[PDB]
């Protein structure tokens, strides 16, 4: 792919020069978790237990 | 599959995008490792 | 989701967490109750005391 | 109404007093060797969940409909709305759990009676009670439906006043 | 955390406990299981 | 007590296999089914082998005590002194066994009611006596009954 | 009649081609819809209390108690099966709900309809209506000129 | 346990495969990104606004 | 984010740090953390707020 | 014979034959019943039909 896509090769070469986002300072490492989606909606289910 | 690995060679644009996402995740992990408060 | 039924592993994990919370409450206080008012306490045997009682 | 009842924009906020939910597990204390039966219920007449039900033999099947203590077959403890099926604990078995009441102010230890709507009320209403029902806790409102913890153990020999 | 009546009641309490425990460590914890109760005890086995 | 623990100096001769089950320490029932419901409850006093009623009130959970009549809740068939608990068969479950009788007037074919002290007395009806009242010791009378509910 | 199984033999082979209305035989012991958590007792049998309400009957004292057909204020249970060789009757206590085919009194059997309240007579037969909660779930089915069976559900005492 | 960020793994900028080309020396490229994914429990964020008028 | 603790400082008290801190204390009291209160906290402010602080 | 008790294999075979007969009847007619009159039908879910109904 790199032999054919000069733009992809340049993106891969210069991808490291972009600075990290500053929003990471506003969250703990455990608070962030990636998901696999581009556009749409996703449902999250939270389970709990109680004593009767 | 990460762009930070010099040995990695993508085959198609889908693999390139996956490598970009993995590189971003690794960079976030490194930033959180190096962060001091 | 409709029937509130879970796999055995998740159900056991949640139940164990709740029981650990109850054990911590008993250790700190010395009483066993599931109400916010602290009533309907389970009567306990003698020589069974917490830090507060 | 229903039991499960919906997408939320945000999640809802100790271990104490987390059982006050309409869709909570009905049996406060369960036991193997408890007999549970399945019946059909009317999907447009009355929702029998957590109510006293009676057997109505129809021309196509035996249904369960909310009923009074005089002609009560048991207590409906759960419903499967997909199949519109009601699960009934017969009155011959003991019960200790949360049931639907219409009086928002009931104290602990009071004698209770099931009315024509399969609803817990105070036994002082006047109808002669035929079942042993006692309030194990004060009635609480979920915002609105009123629930109360009750212990039901068999029929009463002579109807009270 | 209210000012002592630039010193805090927590600081005064810590100093008082250090006066009696031979100036050892003093740990402060908050628990939602307690209501208008204060528990003080050593960590000696 | 159900099991009065006292040390002895000589062994007691026990070889006859008849008239050995009618005793105060014999807990449970003569005939029991696997599908019988048993509930453990905190108790006050000593309601062993007696009708138990549920008393509801620092607030504590409801307990059980010796009683009967319109307040009758169950029958106590076993007791644990260390944990201060009692095993109870609810009134909705039939029971067959030896229970405490008020006096020796109870005979076979007699309908019996649980009194305010949890003892079975002749005449709603609660039990049918199967044998005559037998004096275990002093004024303690045990009668075999088959509980079926309340009339 | 007096036997759960047909006393006489048969000169024909069953077709066994249809599946509808094949449970009306008198030999259909037990309940139509039974739970695994049902308490079942056995007692010595006096007479033939099969598919009838059973009450306790005692003797002088030399022999153990037994069960005989009956009802009313002395009703103890419902008989669902009988082992003839051992003379044993299977009893479901009145404290345990039962649903099945029971003998119906041959007096006003046509008036019995689903939803009609029933009660046990002095001979253990169900009759249209006191102290026992029994509800008919079907109509009377005639097996013999004097034998009628009805599907009923008994769920304790009133 | 109270606030969780669950962004799409394509949230950060990503080049697009399509490139606009013509007979001149100027080309065009596209960058894609994804927004959304913040989740929080009720009554856990304090937002204070100081009105200026 | 909806269903959170919103506090508003009036325009008359736009420069009153005492009133701003009173509103902050009210919001902190209205905060509900439950059993997860033992956690680090994060505060984000604007340069004017920092200068006042 | 006197108690109508069979080996598990034969009982299972007979029960399976009866169930397959019922399944064939349901597939053909769209209704489930054990009576020749066709009454006392079991209520079924919507979008559950046979070739006849």
């Amino acid at each position: 792919l790199f032999d054919e896509n000069y733009y992809a090769k340049a993106v891969a070469n210069i991808i490291g020069e972009v600075k990290d986002p500053i929003m990471y300072k506003w969250f703990s490492p455990d608070q962030i978790e990636d998901v696999d989606l581009q556009m749409g909606y996703q449902k999250t289910v939270k389970w709990d237990a109680f004593l009767n | 599959a990460s762009l930070l690995d010099s040995n990695f060679v993508p085959i198609n644009f889908t693999e390139f995008v996956q490598a970009i996402s993995n590189t971003y995740k690794q960079r976030r992990i490194q930033f959180y490792e190096n962060l001091k408060r | 989701i409709n029937n509130n039924l879970l796999p055995f592993a998740q159900a056991y994990k949640l139940a164990s967490s709740e029981i650990i919370k109850l054990i911590n409450h008993f250790v700190l206080t010395g009483t066993v109750s599931i109400q916010k008012d602290g009533k309907n306490q389970k009567r306990l045997l003698p020589n069974m005391y917490g830090l507060l009682n | 109404y229903s039991k499960s009842m919906i997408e939320n924009k945000v999640f809802s906020s100790c271990f104490k007093s987390k059982n006050e939910r309409v869709d909570a597990y009905s049996f406060a204390c369960s036991s193997y060797t408890d007999k549970i039966e399945e019946y059909l219920y009317d999907p447009a007449n009355s929702f029998p969940y957590k109510r006293g039900v009676k057997l109505v033999p129809k021309e196509n099947s035996i249904y369960v409909e909310v009923g009074a203590d005089t002609d009560m077959y048991g207590i409906c403890v759960d419903v499967c709305e997909f199949s519109c099926t009601a699960y009934v604990l017969p009155i011959t078995n003991n019960f200790e759990g949360y049931l639907v009441t219409r009086n928002p102010s009931i104290k602990i230890g009071e004698i209770l009676d099931i009315n024509n709507n399969g609803v817990i009320i105070k036994a002082g209403g006047g109808p002669p009670t035929a079942i042993n029902i006692y309030a194990l806790s004060d009635s609480f409102t979920i915002n609105s439906i009123n629930l109360i913890k009750v212990a039901i153990f068999g029929n009463r020999g002579l109807e009270k006043t | 955390v209210k000012p002592y009546a630039c010193e805090k009641w927590e600081d005064v309490l810590i100093q008082t406990i250090k006066a009696i425990n031979n100036r050892e460590d003093v740990y402060i914890e908050t628990s939602n299981l307690l209501k208008h109760k204060i528990l003080i005890y050593p960590l000696n086995s | 007590m159900k099991n009065p623990q006292h040390d002895a100096s000589l062994l007691s001769n026990s070889n006859e296999f008849r008239d050995k089950n009618v005793e105060f320490f014999a807990s449970g029932g003569t005939r029991t089914s696997k599908f019988d419901k048993l509930e453990n409850h905190p108790f006050l006093g000593y309601p062993y082998k007696r009708g138990v009623k549920r008393v509801i009130q620092s607030h504590y959970e409801p307990h059980v005590e010796a009683g009967g009549g319109e307040d009758l809740y169950g029958i106590c068939i076993d007791i644990d002194e260390f944990s201060k608990t009692a095993t109870i068969v609810p009134i909705t479950n039939n029971f067959e066994g030896y229970l405490v009788a008020k006096d020796s007037t109870v005979k076979v074919k007699d309908k019996l009611i649980f009194n305010k002290d949890g003892a079975l007395e002749k005449v709603t009806i609660n039990a049918t006596a199967l044998t005559d009242a037998k004096q275990i010791s002093n004024e303690v009378y045990l009668v075999k009954v088959a509980v079926f509910g309340n009339k | 009649a007096l036997m759960k199984n047909p006393q006489q033999d048969s000169g024909l082979l069953s077709n066994s081609i249809d599946f509808r209305d094949q449970n009306l035989i008198f030999s259909n012991s037990g309940g139509v819809c039974t739970s695994s958590k049902d308490k079942i007792e056995n007692y010595p049998a006096k007479g033939y209390p099969y598919k009838r309400g059973v009450k306790l009957s005692f003797g002088d004292g030399t022999t153990e108690l037994e069960v005989e057909a009956g009802g009313g204020d002395d009703l103890y249970g419902v008989c669902s099966d009988i082992d003839e060789f051992s003379g044993m009757a299977t009893v479901i206590p009145i404290t345990n709900n039962f649903t099945g085919y029971l003998t119906l009194k041959k007096d006003g059997q046509n008036g019995v309809n689903p939803g009609d309240k029933l009660n046990f007579n002095q001979h253990g037969e169900l009759e249209k209506v006191k102290s026992v909660n029994a509800i008919a779930l079907s109509k009377a089915h005639k097996l013999t000129e004097d034998l009628f069976i009805v599907l009923a559900s008994v769920f304790g005492n009133r | 346990e109270l606030i969780k960020f669950k962004p799409s793994k394509y949230m950060l900028p990503t080049p697009n495969e399509q490139v606009d080309k013509d007979s001149t020396d100027v080309a065009h490229s596209y960058i894609d990104f994804v927004l959304g994914g913040l989740l929080a429990t009720r009554k856990t964020i304090l937002q204070v606004n100081i009105k200026q008028s | 984010m909806p269903e959170q603790i919103k506090e508003e400082v009036a325009s008359g008290d736009k420069d009153k740090m005492d009133k701003i801190f009173e509103k902050i204390e009210a919001g902190l009291s209205k905060l509900e953390l439950g059993d997860e209160f033992s956690t680090p906290m994060m505060v984000i402010v604007d340069p004017a707020t920092s200068l006042k602080l």
